[PDB]
């Protein structure tokens, strides 16, 4: 029933901010969703579902971490709209309703819960901001259109549209990879990955932090449902992983680069789903999480329309911990020792061959081994000479929330049988 | 002579090094920035996945 | 227990970097030093002290440590090595933190009981070496690094899939190399993983073909050399090959031993041989060390637990004397500026003991009979020549390039006609040159006392290769 | 175990004489290596007229240190000690106003240890060792003005001729040790007589064995080495050229006669570069 919080809070503060000040909503949208992370704590081991609604350990975990990514980007939004918060009440509810069910239509009405607010958020006016929206809005209703079908397919396979069904033949796998289609376009999986480098160019960068979190836990803990074929799944990898990665070599700028880098991750979380762990798989993303929030708030206090490769150089010179928490970032999300990176990698690994695909494996790991051009590019530029950049060296706010993500990062680098033993129902 | 040859096995890794970028950069000329582009290409690729899935 | 002494160069390392003064590293090193030569004595077996704990139970992940012989000898080899250059390092970049904490994580690489916590050191061990290469020195700093890095990982990284085969494909309960051992590998399955361990195993050897990263990596650190010498250090792959690599896959070893001999045998040759065209000190002793991680390959790649112990014993004492050499260069360095072998030509008549240690270094690098290169040497000889006589004897047309390039350079840089004149030597490299010395000549003279807790491990993993 | 102090003897001496070395009087380093030589060749020529002498120490496992002290052994201990006491004094005179006095006198203390070392030996790895540091000091004591580049190629081409040979000296120990296993002269020789196996391989040993002899006696093609060797101060190129570095081959020969006399064709060929 943290739902029932997150409706109360949405609905009440769309008329309220009427007679509040947009810092007054702000304050309100902070308190509720910190009050649905909490309740979400309380909750650990409480499975509770009234329908279509049901809590799993895919959705406490990913609902946690898209609060948490949500929290964090509220923290740097200060705009005088007190709709540029709503929108972010809004997408979490959203995103919280696609992990926390299994019918197919419900699904698609969470979908669109989350996105419509997302196509908005990034509009800070700048005309290559509304051709990023005007690109992913064309493209994400294609992708709805695609799934659409994929469930209407799924009925014509099963009288009920929940997952879960047995499931026929051709018709079941046709069905099966037109849901595949949205959800992965949702969670940046190629070859549907077109879209993100121009919408994370494009938008203001918290909005792509936010999103950088929340879009690609919320589309995971959705494809988790999903009992997608290996086959398909292997495509999905190495198509992912190499032109990823390979495009991400010739990149200039950091949102653009960062956003093929999301890509080639979201081709090896999409490992786990061989076995469909949901515990690895929850932990990885966690990382991922909360060092790319990590990172998009530094870029943030850089520069929100745009960041060049060069600005993210000095930043140690400029800030010590910010420094720090960059190259750590870049080394986890590279999947190195003694990093949390490292530990996600090993567990979707580790659950693929365990499915007992080799090549695909080998590849994305080989592939990976490559991503440690730009990587390092970007982890040791810190110490750099900087070059001409704005710079706005942030809040003490924001400087804490970055020092706590990175020595978690670290600390469940170091030591992952402090949580992971409890990513299951919770003991 | 040797040393040249060593001199050039280095080239050659580089090589390698500069055939992986340039693939990398020719797959990024494949994001023209027509959204027409994009969908066709998004279409191609479904479709190949769900005749993958056979 | 085991647990202090390889924690103990990490913690005094961070106590480098983020505290205060630089003096307080080096006797870390020295307490290192004398808890792993403690721990080295007295040692029952591997069982000396036996440390388990969980990792990844659910995985099947365990803090999993403990002394062999062989974890003893180079734990003493590791300390005494990184003591020496902590107290001369005259680096003072206030880095000397990060060559505490790759010393503590190459001790626990050693001592690693299970396969992934040896990967996980494997891979950690990255970032030290990049760090004190980068920000301390060189102009293409970045881009040998890239190939350094590029190298090892692209190695690395399918290793961990071949490391997920080992676990699975045998039904393993863990990670531990006692229940990997006690379920061997099949036919047509050892071989994909031997081949991926020997790639990662290979292009860290180092061999031949994928030598390219070394010449490169130890040129642009740090002139002084510390980073040389930890670098250096940093060839464990044989190691791996012997303990790991084959007793988990000697299947497909069996076929690809041909292959590896060669290998090692044209990398010793080709180091030995193109060291002479060398014009610098880095390069010199950058193919100085593969010709040594070639002789060793071969000893270990032969069988014959006579090669085995050998090569494993060449390449504790190459890493000493060659990360000795290094120091020595880095001061020379200091107090004159160059590292060209050509020009300061005088150096014998002004620096009267730093001529002969640098001479006992080399003599000890051309494997002169009297010093530790010797022993191991020899062994794999003998144990090469049982595997393939061709082989052992084309890859000892060595000793003959080795006497070269070590008397050619050894005599340009220092005998000939007096220059200017150089400072004669610093009161750290005093304790420096006299423990450096005296373990070369301890290590060299009683190879008898030292390497005999590497004889069992020798001949079972070798007769392992029999029926 | 008093045979071992005939060879530590001129290593305290040598390690005086380089460590400190020109903390010392000019006369003294002669002063110390002549009584080290003759305390030396007193302790031998008395072990000798005892009867012989036999010492085994721990070394790498089933290789152990081995020395014999025979009749064939005391011969040439007492041909060294001598003629290098004598090659003492007449150095003692002979250096006069030269820096390095210590330096002659310790290479000189470390030649005759090593020479001892040599040919006191009932295992070939050991006389190996004696070879190579016979092979150091002489390219030391060549070099021993080092302020000439034209006496340090000399000692430099002397040293990397000495290590082919000992390569190839190398290569023989390791095909009897392949054979055999045993390596000591005294047990290899027991076994080897009787049942002669792999001819070839027998003829190979010593065709290497005599390899070696012929960079350390500086024979063909190895012959051009030895000339240069007049780079070296005097007593330097005496003690090379008469008592050490060129009769270990010939004993090589002497020692490996079990070997040698089973082989024709080999001996033959020996015969017939001694010739040449």
């Amino acid at each position: 029933m943290t739902l029932a919080i997150l409706a109360v809070f949405s609905v009440a503060l769309t008329l309220l901010g009427f007679v509040l000040p947009p810092q007054g909503v702000k304050r309100a949208t902070l308190l509720g969703l910190a009050l649905a992370l909490a309740s979400l704590l309380l909750t650990w081991g409480k499975p509770f579902a009234f329908g279509p609604y049901a809590v799993d350990g895919v959705s406490q975990v990913f609902t946690l971490l898209a609060l948490l990514g949500a929290l964090w980007t509220v923290g740097l939004v200060r705009s005088g709209r007190f709709e540029f918060y709503l929108l972010v009440l809004y997408a979490a509810l959203g995103m919280h309703l696609l992990a926390s069910t299994r019918h197919l239509l419900l699904m698609l009405v969470a979908l669109e819960a989350l996105s419509l607010p997302l196509y908005a958020l990034a509009t800070w006016r700048r005309g290559q901001g509304l051709e990023a929206a005007l690109k992913y809005f064309l493209l994400g209703a294609l992708a709805a259109a695609f799934f659409l079908y994929g469930a209407a397919l799924f009925y014509g396979a099963t009288g009920s549209l929940v997952l879960g069904a047995p499931g026929e033949g051709p018709l079941y796998a046709l069905a099966l990879g037109l849901l595949l289609v949205g959800l992965g376009f949702k969670a940046a999986l190629a070859p549907f990955h077109f879209w993100t480098p121009d919408v994370y160019q494009g938008s203001p960068t918290p909005v792509v932090l936010f999103m950088a979190t929340s879009v690609k836990a919320a589309a995971f803990a959705a494809l988790l449902r999903v009992a997608a074929p290996p086959e398909a799944l292997a495509l999905l990898v190495a198509l992912s992983v190499v032109v990823g990665n390979l495009a991400a070599l010739a990149q200039k700028e950091a949102k653009r680069l960062l956003a093929y880098s999301s890509i080639a991750h979201a081709g090896y979380m999409a490992l786990a789903l061989y076995t469909g762990n949901a515990q690895a798989l929850g932990f990885y993303l966690l990382t991922y999480v909360l060092a790319t929030g990590l990172a998009f708030a530094v870029l943030s206090q850089i520069s929100p329309d745009r960041v060049p490769l060069e600005a993210l150089r000095g930043l140690y010179r400029k800030d010590p911990l910010l420094g720090l928490a960059f190259l750590v970032a870049m080394l986890s999300l590279l999947g190195l020792p003694p990093l949390a990176g490292f530990w996600g990698k090993y567990l979707a690994f580790a659950e693929a061959a365990r499915a007992g695909a080799w090549g695909v494996l080998v590849l994305a790991l080989v592939t990976s081994a490559v991503s440690a051009y730009y990587y390092l590019g970007l982890g040791l530029a810190v110490f750099a000479r900087p070059e001409e950049t704005p710079f706005r060296p942030g809040p003490p706010w924001a400087r804490a929330a970055v020092v706590a993500a990175g020595v978690l990062l670290l600390a469940l680098g170091l030591l992952p049988g402090l949580v992971l033993p409890a990513l299951a129902a919770g003991g | 002579a040797l040393f040249y040859g060593d001199r050039g096995l280095l080239s050659g890794y580089f090589g390698l090094g500069g055939a992986a970028r340039s693939l990398g950069q020719g797959l990024a000329r494949l994001q023209t920035g027509y959204l027409r582009v994009y969908a066709l290409l998004f279409v191609l690729g479904a479709l190949l996945l769900l005749g993958v899935m056979r | 227990m085991v647990v202090l002494a390889v924690l103990l160069p990490v913690v005094f390392g961070a106590l480098l970097l983020l505290g205060l003064p630089r003096a307080l590293g080096v006797l870390g090193a020295g307490l290192s030093f004398l808890l792993n030569l403690y721990l080295f004595l007295t040692h029952p077996g591997g069982v000396a002290h036996a440390f388990q704990a969980p990792l990844l139970p659910g995985a099947g992940v365990y803090w999993a440590f403990g002394l062999d012989g062989l974890s003893a000898l180079f734990f003493l080899t590791i300390a005494l090595t990184v003591f020496l250059g902590a107290l001369v390092a005259r680096v003072e970049g206030r880095f000397l933190g990060l060559a505490l904490l790759m010393e503590g994580l190459l001790l626990g690489l050693f001592a690693a009981r299970d396969l992934l916590v040896f990967y996980v050191f494997f891979e950690a061990a990255l970032i030290p070496a990049l760090l004190m290469l980068y920000l301390y020195g060189g102009e293409g700093r970045t881009r040998a690094l890239y190939t350094f890095v590029l190298f090892t990982l692209v190695g690395s990284l399918p290793m961990l899939a071949a490391v997920l085969g080992a676990r699975l494909l045998s039904g393993s309960p863990t990670f531990l190399l006692e229940d990997l051992l006690a379920h061997p590998l099949q036919e047509e399955a050892a071989f994909w993983v031997f081949l991926g361990f020997a790639l990662a195993f290979a292009i860290k050897t180092p061999l031949f073909p994928l030598h390219a990263w070394l010449p490169p990596f130890h040129q642009e650190n740090h002139p002084s050399g510390l980073a040389d010498a930890l670098g250096t250090l940093y060839k464990v792959g044989v190691f791996a090959f012997f303990r790991f690599a084959i007793p988990l896959a000697p299947e497909g070893f069996a076929q690809a031993q041909g292959l590896l001999l060669f290998l090692a045998a044209l990398s010793a040759l080709y180091g030995a041989w193109v060291a002479f065209a060398a014009k610098d000190f880095k390069t010199l002793l950058a193919y100085a060390g593969l010709s040594h991680m070639g002789v060793a390959a071969l000893g270990v790649f032969s069988g014959t637990p006579e090669g085995a112990m050998g090569g494993l014993y060449l390449l504790a004492a190459s890493g000493v004397y060659t990360g000795g050499l290094f120091l020595l260069a880095g001061r020379l360095y200091e107090r004159t500026g160059t590292l060209e072998i050509g020009r300061y030509r005088g150096l014998a008549q002004s620096a009267p003991g730093l001529a002969a240690l640098a001479l006992i270094l080399f003599l000890a690098m051309v494997g002169l009979p009297g010093l530790s290169g010797f022993p191991g040497e020899f062994l794999t000889l003998l144990g090469a020549y049982k595997a393939s006589p061709w082989l052992a004897a084309l890859a000892f047309l060595s000793v003959i390039a080795s006497a070269a390039y070590a008397l050619t350079a050894f005599q340009k840089t220092f005998w000939e006609e007096g220059g200017s004149g150089v400072k004669d030597l610093a009161g750290a490299e005093w304790g420096f040159a006299l423990l450096s010395v005296l373990a070369l000549l301890l290590m060299g003279v009683f190879p008898g006392y030292f390497a005999r807790g590497l004889h069992p491990l020798a001949e079972a993993f070798a007769k392992l290769l029999g029926g | 175990m008093a045979l071992l102090g005939t060879i530590l003897l001129p290593l305290l001496g040598f390690a005086l004489l380089g460590l400190f070395g020109k903390r010392m009087r000019e006369p003294l380093p002669g002063v110390l290596a002549s009584g080290l030589v003759l305390a030396s060749f007193l302790l031998g020529a008395g072990l000798l007229l005892s009867g012989g002498a036999r010492f085994q120490a721990e070394w790498l496992p089933g290789i152990p240190f081995s020395l014999l002290l025979d009749n064939l052994s005391g011969f040439m201990l007492l041909i060294v000690t001598g003629v290098g006491f004598l090659i003492h004094v007449y150095a003692i005179g002979y250096m006069g106003g030269d820096p390095g006095y210590s330096r002659f006198f310790a290479y000189f203390n470390l030649f005759i240890a090593m020479m001892l070392t040599l040919v006191l030996a009932d295992s070939y790895p050991v006389m190996f060792i004696g070879w190579e540091g016979v092979g150091l000091a002489s390219f030391l004591l060549i070099g021993f003005w080092y302020k000439n580049p034209q006496y340090a190629d000399s000692a430099r081409k002397a040293f990397i001729v000495n290590r082919i040979g000992d390569l190839g000296f190398m290569l023989g120990m390791a095909i009897l040790w392949a054979l055999y296993g045993t390596l000591s002269i005294s047990e290899l020789k027991e076994a080897m007589e009787g049942p002669l196996k792999n001819p070839d391989l027998l003829a190979l040993a010593g065709l290497l064995l005599f390899l070696g002899a012929v960079g350390k006696s500086a024979q063909i093609p190895l012959m051009v080495w030895l000339p240069d060797a007049m780079a070296g101060p005097t007593p330097v190129s005496a003690l090379i050229h008469a008592a050490t570095m060129v009769t270990a081959g010939v004993y090589l020969i002497a020692r490996s006669s079990f070997l040698y006399s089973v082989l024709p064709d080999v001996s033959y060929a020996i015969a017939v570069v001694g010739l040449l």
